[PDB]
């Protein structure tokens, strides 16, 4: 019996490595591994996450001009 | 009978596959 | 723009509202609307005078995208150096322009119409006992020629070498060269006897590109650009029988250049005593007044290493004094130094003959001085619907990244991530599955793939032939035939070596593994091979191109980079992220997570006269 507040964020082995290498950078971002598909995260830094992620994945993404 | 059944033959091979006929986005993606 | 009140949502254009300008009353008909600043067209191909358009604007505008209905061409000084050079001036461009377009022509577009239509046709470069003479048709260009700070009825001698230098020059300054050969009143030169032999059928498109290029009478310098498989080859044979003068032919492989002779001496009535071909294998050039030799770049731009055997047959070539040079795939000529050849050689008339006249690089707009502008191009859609070309049922499949390897792409290098999401198990199972469907259907199908490590482990572990730059050419040609004609031989793998200029008319499925980055010629070339199929005109016939990538990888970047080209001409890719029944086929490659941990490691590892007899 013991309850912890917090973000279940739910997502492809893909978009989880990603979330592992931003919270390699900054140690706060995951509180806890559930599953290969699921990932606790911090409320603060989804706000965060969400648009950064988007800019690293832009790379794969060829925009032309 | 022999022709139609070729002709039918020669139509099979020229049809496309299954995953032409319908926008397969919504199925599960492919995979072992 | 005079008294023209903006909307409430002309905003949203910034600087591009085209509403201050009036319809003409007479617009139901005309189907041309003219942008006043960037000059792009928009063409109706569903309304009358279409096809009176649809040709002279590919002549004065380059088509940027051609689609189903509404085709889209734009004027560029380019464009207009290309049409006119074939007899057209100012007046004729706007007095069709005008009669044709819904909105009047503004100011700005008259303008640019008149300084570029007027410089062709005022200085000409000829050749004569090897020796380059800019002859000029007045006297007064003296002045301006011989005082050029770069150069140097009168004629004054030139620099073989300096022809680079000067025909650029040339561009910079009003007046262009232009490089007319009148072959009917040069008798200096041995005329040689070839025709087309009756059996010869020349497509409607084939003659109209003939048509503008003849139209004048005089042959003009510039490139042909045909689709894949369209008959390049045959426009050359065309020219030279119409010529009857030596030619000199390049093409930018061994295989290609055997293409070539075969194709010549079938299509032409051209005797085999008097064509020669100089490749690696054999090197005897023709001793007859008037000879054919086909090359190579390699053969003919080759300045340091030259073999003995070879050396002589270079002198051959340089010696005489050749009519006409055929540049196949001229896409490949504003190189570093393939440029040389087109100075050092010497030739009266040059053609260029190239499927894609793209290139990464801005060197293309080079070729405007370099071998002349671009006469005629050809439409793919149009042809497809003809029947001239099959129809190709274009697809695109996402395969995702296995969990494991995904982990090392983060860390890993640039230049090892691409072996990484390259050899991913799921592609492994998506070609097995693919090529035994396919197979079962009677599809020749081609694996094509850039990378040799992942060609020879794909084709070891389906124990398939595979091809690149090390095997020889008399395996290869075994490889070729038997694919060809055994049926037991359905499917091969080809590589870059593959990528352009070789023709199986039996090839009807394609796919790709690897790519070479964001390169969108070769994705092109590439696809040419399926394009020239057997049953190209059977009722419902569909041929099938796959592309196997990655998700989240760079290959998306690379993907849609890539085939950016293919979408301009008209072709549509569907987007496949499930392969129906591919779970029930009975084994798939590194199905088990052992097989894709050893794998994983795999990959991973890879980065005193007598003392002779003493000695
Ligand atoms: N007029 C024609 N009649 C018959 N076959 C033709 C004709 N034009 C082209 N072909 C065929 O088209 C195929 C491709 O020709 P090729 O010159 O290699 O094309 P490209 O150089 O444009 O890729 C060959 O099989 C050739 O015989
Ligand atoms: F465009 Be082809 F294949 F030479
Ligand atoms: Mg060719």
């Amino acid at each position: 019996a013991r309850a912890r507040k917090g973000a279940l964020v739910q997502c492809d082995p893909s978009i989880k490595a990603l979330i592992l290498q931003i919270d390699a950078k900054m140690s706060d971002i995951v509180l806890e591994e559930l599953d290969d598909t699921h990932l606790l995260v911090n409320p603060s830094k989804v706000e965060f996450v969400k648009h950064e992620l988007n800019r690293l994945l832009s790379k794969n993404i060829y925009n032309p001009m | 009978e022999l022709q139609e059944r070729q002709a039918e033959e020669k139509r099979k091979q020229n049809a496309v596959p299954e995953w032409h006929k319908q926008s397969t986005i919504g199925k599960t993606a492919l995979g072992r | 723009p005079a008294d023209f009140v903006p909307d409430s949502v002309s905003g949203m254009f910034r600087s591009h509202d085209f509403s201050y300008l009036r319809l003409r009353p007479d617009h139901a008909s005309r189907p041309l609307w003219i942008s006043p600043s960037d000059g792009r067209i928009i063409l109706e191909s569903f309304s009358p005078l279409a096809e009176q358009a649809q040709d002279f604007l590919v002549t004065i505008a380059e088509p940027i995208s051609r689609p189903s209905h509404i085709h889209e061409y734009k004027i560029t000084a380019y464009s207009l150096y290309a049409a006119v050079s074939v007899g057209l001036e100012t007046d004729d461009i706007i007095s069709v322009l005008d009669r044709l377009s819904k909105v009047p022509v503004a100011e700005s577009i008259i303008n640019f119409i008149k300084g570029a239509t007027i410089s062709y046709g005022k200085v000409k470069l000829v050749i004569k006992h090897n020796r380059y003479f800019v002859e000029t048709t007045q006297a007064d260009i003296l002045q301006m020629l011989l005082n050029d700070s770069v150069i140097g009825v009168h004629s004054f001698e030139i620099a073989n070498e300096s022809v680079e230098v000067v025909k650029k020059r040339c561009q910079e300054i009003d007046y262009p060269v232009l490089e007319e050969y009148d072959f009917r009143n040069d008798h200096r030169n041995p005329d040689l006897d070839i025709d087309l032999k009756p059996s010869t059928q020349i497509r409607p498109y084939q003659e109209k590109s003939l048509s503008k290029m003849f139209g004048n009478g005089r042959a003009r310098s510039g490139i042909i650009v045909l689709p894949c498989g369209a008959g390049k080859t045959l426009v050359g044979i065309t020219a030279a029988c119409t010529i009857k003068k030596s030619v000199i032919v390049l093409c930018t492989s061994s295989v290609s250049v055997m293409q070539w002779r075969q194709q010549f001496l079938q299509w032409c009535t051209l005797q085999p005593e008097n064509c020669a071909v100089f490749t690696s294998d054999n090197k005897e050039m023709f001793q007859t007044e008037s000879g054919l030799v086909v090359s190579t770049y390699s053969m003919v731009a080759n300045t340091r290493n030259r073999s003995h055997d070879s050396q002589k047959v270079m002198d051959f070539l340089t010696g005489r004094e050749w009519g006409f040079i055929i540049l196949d795939e001229v896409h490949v000529v504003p190189a570093a130094m393939f440029r040389r050849v087109v100075s050092t050689i010497a030739a009266h008339a040059k053609l260029g003959l190239t499927a894609t006249l793209v290139r990464e690089d801005d060197k293309i707009g080079d070729l405007n001085f370099l071998i002349g502008p671009k006469l005629y191009e050809a439409n793919w859609m149009e042809l497809s619907q003809k029947g001239h070309i099959a129809n190709v049922q274009c697809a695109e499949v996402w395969c995702p990244m296995t969990a494991e390897f995904y982990q090392e792409y983060l860390r890993e290098t640039a230049r090892k991530r691409m072996l990484l999401y390259i050899m991913n198990p799921t592609k492994f199972q998506a070609c097995q599955f693919l090529i035994q469907y396919h197979e079962r259907r009677g599809d020749k199908i081609i694996v094509f793939s850039d990378n040799v490590y992942a060609l020879q482990e794909y084709a070891l572990k389906m124990g398939k032939p595979f091809i690149y730059g090390s095997t020889p050419q008399q395996e290869r040609m075994n490889i070729l035939q038997n694919f060809q004609y055994n049926d037991q031989i359905n499917t091969i793998f080809l590589s870059k070596v593959g990528d352009t200029s070789i023709d199986l008319p039996e090839a009807t499925c394609l796919i790709q593994i690897s790519s070479h980055y964001g390169s969108r010629r070769q994705e092109a070339q590439r696809l040419g091979r399926i394009l020239r199929a057997k049953r190209r005109n059977d009722e419902g016939f569909n041929a099938f191109f796959y592309s196997l990538v990655s998700k989240d990888t760079q290959e998306m970047y690379y993907s849609t980079k890539r085939q950016a080209f293919l979408v301009d001409q008209g072709y549509a890719f569907k987007v496949i992220t499930h392969l129906h029944g591919m779970e029930n086929i009975p084994n798939l490659a590194y199905a088990s997570p052992r097989e894709r941990r050893e794998l994983l490691q795999e990959v991973l590892l890879k980065n005193h006269p007598l003392i002779r007899k003493m000695y």
